[PDB]
């Protein structure tokens, strides 16, 4: 009877037994906790290599289980309909906390409890950088860890104390850090080995904010190129078949076809094909989401509308042309503004996003700084043809608008289609 | 439409930056009143309860902070007795008996 | 590689189709090859040297062999920075070199690999004597400007030339269609 | 445009090669301040790095 | 060996630095942990100004 060893259930009789569901499959335990939750009793582990074991009388279980883990560590045992008879309370932690007076003042009082020496600039500032690790502005971030690790950081390079200047170089340095590869594009640009136009107007090219994952975040701007032709209502996207792709309809393909093939009414299919190209790979094209710089360049290939190079567009369009949110919007901001900056802020400059990501617009206090002084706009949009006025600088509709432009350039491609089907008559 | 300053700016105006903070320490799960609520009643109900989040949340400490602060009935003292050299029966005692 | 699309080919076909527009088809189907393989193609990248030559076999432009061509490029015609620029152009040299420089060689490289421009002794030693030229170009327009020693706009312009090639070409075409008909 | 000599040379013009230099060590990570401070940062606040 | 010691764990007070390229950390920092315990990024930059 000596020899019987405590685990963990004998240890929380009467109290809790806090577990991982991940821990619970690694190990596979999760079958035999199972049977010891659904019995009520539990005897302890015997290595076979015994004929001689002890016939111990199962050990009673008066404990509270508590599991914690991810969501998509209960994904595997939520499956089991036994699980959800046996854990009936499901206490979910939302991954944000609402930004208010009162959150801060927790905020604060976490991390005195924490051991940090804080000052109210510098209480405001980790809070401010909550909200942004959210990137929602009436949402601080809930993930205590990382606010904690940012504090000690700051702490660090403010001796013991978080001041907002210790908290701000604290965000600094972390930015830094990881700035490896956008100081790379950013010199390879100023040298001329990317190419971004950020002055002038250009027929067909948009200024797209892409979000690299072949390589880290900090999403940057790409010049995305629209080549219009005579042909068919085929809609090339050259980079979504770099390798096949014609086995693969895409969602981008297709919701820019049907906002072309419906929106333009006066011949009975899209007598142009639009072709629609990343130069400079390091762009991750979406597949998924038609982006509203395509379709803004797409238009203007179409009706030889020159876009403003100076403000890159950014945001998923949808097939009635409404502008949708998009993901990383501060990353993508900022990345242009970043390419901005080191051509030279020509006071023009901007970024075209949808009226959906202003929840999430947390920008860093450059571009704000920007902002304020007139050198950085954002426009917010919700259709794409707010975008293609703002890009072109004229009203869709009206004499001479944009509108007309474009069913003039769609009717001279018509004309190229029958003077090309004439030449297949006679 | 262009965006003001103003419809832009979000961060939070400081005011005084030459003094500490003095906060009271937060209730545990502060912001999480729907995880709070949810283990407040699996600890009134003695169900069995799980906590889902996104990692990094802190969830642990958390939950072990407020663990600390409730107040069980003294559990009995459970403990192993042989009843002979080969059968081990529970034995269920006072608090401080075993 | 049939079966795949290449974004090279798809590159240079949105090229083509776009900036020539007075049919409702490219009424010309052009073959692109390399001869002599030990050649490591990129299906990825369309090179400038492809467009230049097709753009050469459509409006029937001699272009000068002396100048080698290097360089990637897009559907807008824009020539863009590629890899190992220094190993092309001394490549390049070096087979002038054996042959016999006359004067005239050289190389078409985009302008964005003026950064990445770190050529040796010989080469810089050469360019520096008028034996090697270095022709730095922003658009493929440019590059075919240089090859074929006549600006694209003008008196017997280049792209007259090429406009004058696809009329041709159109025409054949529509002599097939009639012989399709009648 | 066709490129002059001085557009290309990039070598760093010798201007004497007979006589030795003498010079000090460099400081640690010279040229890479960023993984420099990165780990001045790791050393100070005894994080892993 | 079934008979062995019971030796108290060894408390850790050092500071862990790992070395290696940008592709030997992509293994590695997939695991939210990782980015738990390293925190400070020292990247060296493949050239110098």
């Amino acid at each position: 009877v000596s020899l019987i060893r405590p685990g963990a259930v004998h240890r929380a009789q009467g109290g809790y037994l806090i577990l991982d569901a991940l821990s619970l499959k690694r190990e596979g335990t999760w079958e035999a906790f199972k049977r010891a939750l659904r019995n009520g009793q539990v005897e302890p582990v015997t290595e076979p290599q015994a004929p001689a074991g002890l016939e111990v009388e199962p050990f009673p279980i008066q404990m509270q289980v508590i599991l914690v883990g991810t969501p998509e560590a209960f994904e595997g045992l939520e499956e089991d309909p036994a699980f959800s008879e046996l854990f009936r309370i499901r206490a979910e932690f939302s991954p944000t906390l609402p930004a208010s007076p009162e959150n801060c003042t927790a905020l604060g009082g976490w991390l005195l409890a924490q051991g940090f020496q804080l000052t109210q600039g510098g209480l405001t500032r980790l809070y401010d950088e909550a909200r942004r690790m959210a990137e929602q502005r009436d949402r601080m971030d809930a993930r205590l860890v990382e606010i904690r690790a940012l504090a000690e950081e700051a702490a660090v390079l403010g001796g013991g104390l978080l001041t907002a200047e210790s908290v701000e170089q604290a965000i600094a340095a972390r930015e830094h850090r990881s700035f490896l590869s956008e100081e790379e594009f950013l010199r390879a640009v100023q040298e001329g080995v990317i190419r971004l136009r950020t002055t002038g107007r250009a027929v067909g090219e948009v200024n797209s904010l892409v979000v690299v994952e072949a390589a880290p975040y900090w999403g940057r701007p790409a010049r995305l190129t629209a080549r219009a032709a005579p042909g068919r209502d085929h809609l090339i996207s050259i980079d979504r078949e770099a390798g096949l792709g014609g086995q693969i309809f895409h969602k981008a393909v297709l919701t820019l076809a049907g906002y072309l093939r419906s929106r333009y009414i006066e011949h009975g299919s899209l007598p142009v094909t639009i072709s629609l190209a990343f130069e400079q790979n390091y762009v991750s094209i979406e597949g998924d989401s038609a982006g509203l710089a395509e379709l803004v360049a797409a238009l203007s290939a179409i009706g030889n509308l020159p876009l403003r190079q100076d403000l890159a567009v950014t945001g998923a369009v949808d097939q009635t042309g409404k502008v949708l949110a998009v993901g990383a919007i501060n990353a993508k901001v900022e990345g242009f503004f970043r390419v901005c900056k080191a051509l030279g802020l020509s006071g023009t400059q901007g970024v075209i996003l949808p009226e959906a990501n202003l929840a999430n617009l947390t920008l860093r206090a450059e571009v704000l700084e920007a902002v304020r002084a007139g050198q950085f706009h954002i426009y917010a949009v919700e259709t794409a043809e707010q975008a293609l006025e703002i890009l072109a600088g004229a009203r869709m509709e009206g004499f001479r608008g944009l509108q007309e432009k474009i069913r003039a350039g769609l009717e001279a491609f018509a004309r190229l289609e029958e003077g090309h089907d004439k030449e297949d008559r006679e | 439409m262009r965006l003001s300053y103003e419809a832009l700016e979000w961060r939070t105006p400081i005011e005084n930056s030459t003094e500490p903070v003095s906060l009271p320490p937060p209730p545990p799960f502060f912001g999480q009143e729907r995880a709070r609520e949810a283990l407040e009643l699996a600890i009134r109900g003695g169900f069995h309860a799980y906590l889902v989040g996104p990692p990094s949340l802190g969830k642990h400490e958390a939950l072990l902070a407020y663990l600390s602060t409730q107040s069980v009935e003294t559990p009995p003292d459970l403990l192993y007795v042989p009843l002979s050299e080969r059968k081990v029966a529970v034995l269920t005692l006072p608090s401080g008996q075993e």
